[PDB]
This record gives C-alpha cells, structure tokens and sequence, in this order.
C-alpha cells in the first residue's frame, strides 16, 4: 500500500489540484469537493464537506475596491 | 489553507 488521500482514496497524482482541510488536516482533490484551484487564494479557513458540520462553513477573505 | 498546485 501507498499513501492515499481524499474521499476517493487515491495515490497522489501531481496533475490534480489538492487542498488541506484546516479541521481534519486531510487532503482533498478540488474536483472531488467543489473547489477550483483559482479560488484557493481567497480561502481563509477551508473546512471539507465532512468538517463543515462540526466546525462550520469555510471562510473567504479577500480585498475589494468599490469606487473604481 | 495548504494547497498542492496542479502540475503538468
Ligand atoms: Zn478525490
Ligand atoms: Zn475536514
């Protein structure tokens, strides 16, 4: 056996974006849990779908300008 | 969060 990850329990494939849940510290493919790689810089706290129930929804944090 | 970027 080898290290496996995510809800799909697969070995690490370097061609796939992955994100680590801040609550359980496990790794998930963005495509398996609905997170796109381009969205990750805006995530302040990521909770996977399981951990959302015990720890609450993920939090986004980003900068914004409004007048222009 | 920690991430692993998609590679080629
Ligand atoms: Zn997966
Ligand atoms: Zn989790």
């Amino acid at each position: 056996t080898v290290p496996v990850y995510c809800v799909c329990r697969l070995p690490y494939d370097v061609t796939r974006f992955m994100i680590e849940c801040d609550a359980c510290k496990d790794w998930f493919h963005g495509s398996c849990v609905g997170v796109e790689e381009e969205e990750a810089p805006d995530i302040d706290i990521y909770h996977c779908p399981n951990c959302e129930k015990t720890h609450g929804k993920s939090t986004l944090k980003k900068k914004r300008t409004w007048h222009k | 969060p920690r991430v692993k970027a998609a590679q080629a």
